[PDB]
């Protein structure tokens, strides 16, 4: 045996990929691709506009009864065309089990909302938009949740400085707090961690 | 498994009812509440006469930052900014040169005690035992100025609480 | 049916950048050169994006690096050129493009150390 | 050993004192400036300097896990000590 | 019979058996509508008359709920239930087509 | 605790239960704050043979996600993401509060 | 892609169509935020903000950008309708405290190295 | 022509000649390295890159060794981590505790291939070997218990500058590398020998204790000293 390294589970992954599979002979019309990551987590990237049908089939289907949306959020890859990338993560209690749905957008292109699916999306939603930008099309109620009134900018963008542009203090002469460029006594000190040695053969990409 | 917390039901038959009709009348559960009170009236309170009696702790605490030495009198520090690199908050600054003869030490160490959240790391990836989380707690300050510390003022709280931090590293130091 | 835009991508007017670090900001996109005091090569595999230098001066107290830049520690990693050009013209900063810079391949020979007739025997090893 | 500056600021173990005409003087009006007067190199100073009769010693800083990482020092230049870094600790061997 | 589900506003069901064969044969009726070849059709067809062959072949509902293993008989009426809806909305959205669109080339790439 | 008697009456008749038995308050019967020295194990891997990083190395046993279907590249019965989760069994220690 | 999906208003004309209804909105409510938030300032002064605010995105000539600017714009007006605002930023949206920034090449050179 | 070689099973085409440890950069792995420098010539002391042959029962030095057709180089078998396993044990056995004292710090080859490539434990149960410091300058600051025994600095000085001043003198683990007379390397390309000293043994002395390579941001310019325009 091998104290330090987690153990594989075999069958759960023969499980997850005979449904990854039923759910793309299900849907061809949207599923792009399905993949089981080693430590047993379905994942299934579909095409933007199959939002509403793939969460409506994952939720309703005898075979598929995912009730809880678990997550909501997006991951902004601004190397890509498409930079931010919407994820759902899903929990079926009655097969004991969780799934993974991942769809792709830019800054113009809307997302239908999946608040007729799951009511947690208004709220995941919303934070979504606050965040990054992605807008979502028949949403009930879309506005910011987290940031300030009136803030300007997504504040979880790759391209999104970690300060900020504003910061707040009270100015007397005007009796209110006010927003100023920001302006740091100490600045933020960027460390170069990375090693330049390879660390994962495994993950080796062409050089191309 | 699992268990019901409410799921019982009360039996109708007429000692059950007038007992349900008597405590309803007569408010039973509510004297209990007053007996529970009036007990708890009794006890003893748990309230330490402080600052006369100070609350217990363990040789682990973190407390103010201090700045040890060698008992030659030699600082520990060797300019090696591990604790700056591990720095969660980034309240740590540091600035080296070569001393008059050639040791490797520090001219600036500033940590900023409004910035720093006390939780250890400096400690732990000190490789010389040098920077230390002391005991003391009572440090609170009347102006933000006094809180921004700096390499005399660490170094002063090394010499003064130097006796209690070497008892309590070497009462723990073997959990390490 | 579906709308058709003949123009350049531009969502400056989204992303709510100041138009002082919109229009006076000059990006730098290049592959970085290897730290000459290691061999290893993986830190100059991805493109990477990063905005001019800014002043710094001395805090009057406890005499800190100050800073009045947002962007001064905004570093992007691009996996192509042509992504970082796009990206930076979409968000309208102006930009400077290095072309990567991969060593020439090399003749190694251990056996010209021992060379009958040519400069370059070792006189050591 | 703290010394005086000109100005009559004392100067700290980093050589450090404002200049006369330094505004930022003025923040140790009515108080103090803060200065350890326990200088490191004057205490190193002041330790002696051991004689082992071997090529290569070993320091640790004393106390075993509690000092400093274990380095080796090599005894083979006669005209100066040998050094330990860690903790500026002198060796030297036996002469004459 | 059962005085509760213990599921709040899971109401209590006292002819479960007729509602499944009623809810189980709408869904068949639906599925008709689909094209043969879908995927979706012959699998949940499948499924469908393994479970509606089971309510018809075990007048006990508490044997049928142990051999349906799919919670308390109220739950599996509103299970089908659901799926009659999602046979519906699968007939009107036709997911069976094609890909809509391949994605750009480099999409789900990663570390990049 | 040090009460008198009658006190300590009067407390178990309002509270209805013998408080001594179960007190809120620590007296001496806590491990004292001096403790004798630990000596900790050492653990599974600090071998002097036989033991290589490469066949106890975690990460590098870590693959790429297998791609299960991809776009770009009989009669099988329906399947689920698991096996259904079999009912809760009730308490046998309280069913029932 | 050349078939981009709208936000709405298809061409440009629709886009220009909600870019009027916003203006006409938030033309209509300036009043009210003086009245309510208990602000010094004139409603000429706040109508001019509103103009100038609306002028400064006037060379965007991306339907889908117009969309999205009018959508947040309708936010901002139903953050402002609903008192969800304080005066703190109907007033920030004025720079009140900030010192005038030089604009010529002398001054800037005088100041700083700020290009 | 071109001859047909194998990493992995990957086909490469690559000109005769070609060593195995270019096959291996060609086909996109950087076989780990302390000796080895493509400005230099070619070493093979180090060990490091010793790699194995699909059908060869003897690892190869993959800096020296030039590839055969139909080689398949297996760049991360068994054969090839237990080797690098052995060269790194056997380095790090006989080098110091240092490391927080060493400006080498963090961009350490040692450091970071010790961590990507050798264990992480300690079998040596007896004393370290202790090496007295030497001085060639104002520029260079020695501390010679760190060095590797690499030659880089020798074959950098010979070869590059032109001055075959540096070399090693005796023989076995009591080799040392240095001058063996009281005389500075003083030369006009004499910082190289600090940038590709792989330890910190040859160190900058003006740079000596000020900062640590991850807290310096680098900012690419050109040099205006001379009219090279480095
Ligand atoms: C006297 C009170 C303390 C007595 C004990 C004592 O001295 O212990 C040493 C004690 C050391 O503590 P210890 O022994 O380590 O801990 C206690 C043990 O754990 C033991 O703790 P314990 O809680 O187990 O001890 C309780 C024990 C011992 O404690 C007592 O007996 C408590 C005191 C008597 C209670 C009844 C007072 C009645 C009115 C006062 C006049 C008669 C009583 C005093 C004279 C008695 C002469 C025989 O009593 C009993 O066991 C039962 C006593 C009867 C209870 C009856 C039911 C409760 C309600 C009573 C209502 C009374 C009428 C309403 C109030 C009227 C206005 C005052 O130190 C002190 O008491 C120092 C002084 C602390 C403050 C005393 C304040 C009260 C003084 C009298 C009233 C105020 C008059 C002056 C006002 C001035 C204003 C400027
Ligand atoms: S306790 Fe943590 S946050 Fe505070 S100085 Fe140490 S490492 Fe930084
Ligand atoms: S970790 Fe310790 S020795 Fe290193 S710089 Fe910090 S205080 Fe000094
Ligand atoms: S050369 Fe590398 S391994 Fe040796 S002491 Fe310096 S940092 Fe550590
Ligand atoms: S001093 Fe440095 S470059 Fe020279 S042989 Fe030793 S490790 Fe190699
Ligand atoms: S790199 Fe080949 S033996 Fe040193
Ligand atoms: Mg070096
Ligand atoms: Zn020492």
């Amino acid at each position: 045996t091998r104290p330090t390294i987690r153990p594989r589970n075999d069958v759960v992954h023969k499980q997850l990929s005979a449904f990854g599979q039923y759910v793309a002979e299900i849907l061809p019309k949207y599923v792009q691709q399905v993949q089981v990551s080693c430590f047993n987590e379905l994942e299934i990237f579909i095409h933007p506009d199959g939002v509403i049908p793939v969460l409506t089939f994952l939720r309703d289907h005898t075979n598929a009864q995912f009730k809880s949306l678990a997550d909501l959020t997006a991951v902004d890859v601004p190397t890509r065309q498409n930079r931010f990338e919407i994820v759902y993560n899903l929990l079926s209690l009655r097969f004991n089990s969780r799934i993974r749905v991942k769809t792709y957008t830019d800054e113009l292109t809307p997302i239908e909302s999946s608040v007729t699916v799951y009511k947690a999306a208004n709220w995941y939603e919303r934070e979504i938009w606050d965040m990054f930008g992605v807008f979502f099309a028949n949403h009930p109620d879309l506005r910011r949740i987290l940031t300030d009134y009136g803030f300007e900018g997504h504040p979880f963008r790759k391209d999104f400085p970690l300060s900020g542009y504003v910061e707040l203090r009270y100015d007397d002469e005007v009796k209110r707090v006010v927003a100023e460029p920001v302006e740091l006594a100490q600045e933020f000190r960027k460390f170069d961690l990375n090693s330049p040695w390879e660390a994962f053969p495994a993950y080796r990409q062409p050089p191309e | 498994t699992y268990k019901f917390v409410n799921m019982r039901e009360p039996s109708m038959d007429m000692k059950s009812v007038t007992d349900r009709a008597a405590q309803t009348l007569l408010w039973t559960e509510l004297v209990r509440g007053l007996g529970m009170t009036l007990s708890y009236l009794f006890r003893e309170p748990a309230t330490i006469n402080y600052p006369f009696e100070k609350g217990p702790l363990s040789p682990r605490f973190r407390g103010e930052h201090a700045l040890r030495r060698y008992p030659s009198g030699e600082e520990r520090c060797i300019a090696c900014k591990l604790c700056e690199a591990v720095c969660p908050a980034q309240a740590i600054t540091i600035e080296a040169e070569p001393r008059a003869d050639g040791s490797r030490r520090t001219t600036r160490y500033d940590i900023d005690m409004t910035k720093c959240i006390y939780c250890g790391f400096c400690q732990e990836a000190c490789p010389v035992d040098a920077i230390v989380e002391g005991p003391n707690f009572e440090f609170s300050t009347e102006t933000h100025e006094e809180l921004l510390y700096n390499k005399e003022k660490l170094l002063n709280n090394g010499d003064k609480w130097e006796a209690e931090i070497a008892a309590n590293i070497q009462a723990d130091y073997l959990y390490r | 049916q579906l709308i058709a835009v003949d123009e350049k991508l531009d969502i400056t007017t989204l992303t709510g950048v100041p138009e002082e670090h919109i229009k006076t900001r000059k990006v730098r996109i290049f592959v970085p050169a290897r730290n000459n005091m290691q061999s290893g090569v993986n830190n100059t595999k991805k493109w990477k994006m990063e905005f001019d230098t800014r002043e710094r001066w001395e805090n009057p107290l406890m005499g800190w690096s100050s800073t009045a830049d947002p962007l001064s520690n905004l570093v992007l990693t691009f996996s192509t050129k042509e992504d970082a050009v796009a990206f930076a013209e979409k968000n309208g900063w102006s930009f400077d493009v290095e072309e990567r810079k991969v060593p020439k391949p090399k003749s190694k020979s251990y056996g010209a150390n021992f060379s009958w007739n040519k400069r370059t025997r070792v006189s050591t090893k | 050993g703290v010394r005086t500056s000109p100005t009559g600021e004392k100067v700290t173990h980093t050589g450090q004192a404002y200049d006369d005409g330094d505004y930022r003087r003025v923040r140790f009006s009515d108080r103090q400036k803060e200065v350890n007067e326990n200088f490191a190199i004057d205490l190193i100073a002041e330790q002696p300097v051991s004689e082992v009769g071997s090529r290569v010693i070993s320091c640790d800083g004393g106390g075993g896990a509690l000092g400093h990482p274990r380095v080796y020092i090599n005894l083979d230049k006669e005209t100066k000590t040998g050094t330990c870094g860690y903790c500026g600790l002198q060796f030297r061997q036996p002469h004459h | 019979l059962k005085k509760t589900t213990g599921l709040v506003g899971l109401a209590v069901c006292e002819t479960p058996h007729e509602r499944l064969k009623i809810l189980y044969t709408k869904i068949l009726d639906v599925l008709g509508q689909i094209p043969k070849n879908a995927a979706y059709r012959k699998y949940t067809e499948q499924i469908t008359n393994e479970k509606l062959g089971m309510v018809k072949a075990e007048p006990d509902v508490k044997k049928l709920e142990e051999q349906l293993q799919g919670g308390q008989i109220e739950e599996v009426i509103l299970q089908a239930e659901n799926e009659l809806s999602l046979a519906r909305k699968m007939l009107r959205w036709k997911p069976w087509e094609p890909l809509v669109e391949e994605p750009p080339a480099n999409q789900w790439k990663w570390p990049i | 605790a040090s009460a008198t008697r009658v006190i300590q009456l009067l407390r178990n008749w309002a509270s209805g239960r013998d408080l001594q038995a179960k007190l809120q308050l620590r007296y001496q019967e806590i491990s004292k704050r001096t403790q004798p020295p630990p000596k900790l194990p050492v653990g599974p891997s600090h071998k002097l043979s036989n033991n290589y990083y490469c066949t106890r190395d975690g990460r590098r046993e870590a693959m790429p996600p297998s791609i299960v279907m991809s776009s770009q590249k009989t009669e099988k019965k329906a399947v689920t993401p698991a096996p259904p989760i079999k009912r809760w069994e009730l308490s046998k220690d309280q069913p029932y509060l | 892609g050349t078939s981009v999906k709208p936000i709405f208003s298809r061409d440009m004309n629709e886009a220009k169509r909600r870019v009027r209804e916003l203006y006409r909105a938030w033309y209509r409510e300036v009043p009210n935020t003086v009245h309510l938030f208990q602000l010094d300032i004139s409603v000429k002064q706040g109508r001019d903000k509103v103009r100038e605010m609306f002028m400064k995105n006037a060379h965007v000539t991306d339907p889908r950008v117009v969309d999205l600017l009018v959508i947040k714009g309708k936010m901002e007006l139903e953050e402002t309708i609903n008192v969800w605002k304080q005066r703190t930023h109907i007033m920030r949206f004025f720079h009140e405290t900030e010192a005038p920034r030089p604009t010529d090449f002398l001054s800037k050179f005088y100041v700083g190295h700020d290009p | 022509n071109l001859i047909e070689v194998f990493v992995d099973g990957q086909s490469v085409m690559v000109e005769p000649g070609t060593t195995v440890l270019q096959a291996c950069e060609k086909v996109g792995m950087q076989i780990p390295r302390f000796c080895y420098h493509e400005r230099l010539s070619v070493a093979g002391n180090c060990r490091m890159c010793l790699v194995e042959i699909e059908k060869a029962p003897k690892v190869v030095a993959a800096c020296a060794m030039p590839v055969m057709k139909g080689w398949n180089i297996l760049t991360n078998s068994e054969k090839s981590k237990k080797a690098r396993e052995g060269v790194m044990e056997f380095l790090l056995a006989n080098h110091p505790l240092d490391c927080p004292i060493c400006d080498q710090g963090g961009e350490c080859d040692l450091q970071d291939q010790s961590m990507m490539f050798g264990s992480d434990r300690s079998r040596f149960l007896e004393g370290k070997r202790a090496v007295e410091d030497k001085n060639i300058g104002p520029l260079v600051k020695t501390i010679m218990t760190r060095c590797i025994q690499c030659t880089r600095c020798i074959r950098f000085a010979s070869e590059i500058a032109g001055v075959d001043d540096l070399g090693t003198t005796g023989r076995g683990n009591d080799m040392q590398v240095g001058t063996y007379i009281e005389k500075m390397f003083m030369s006009e390309l004499s910082g190289n020998i600090i940038d590709i000293c792989p330890v910190g043994a040859l160190t900058s002395k003006p740079y000596a204790f000020t900062a640590r390579p991850w807290e310096t941001r680098k900012t690419e310019s050109i040099d205006v000293m001379d009219a090279v325009g480095s």
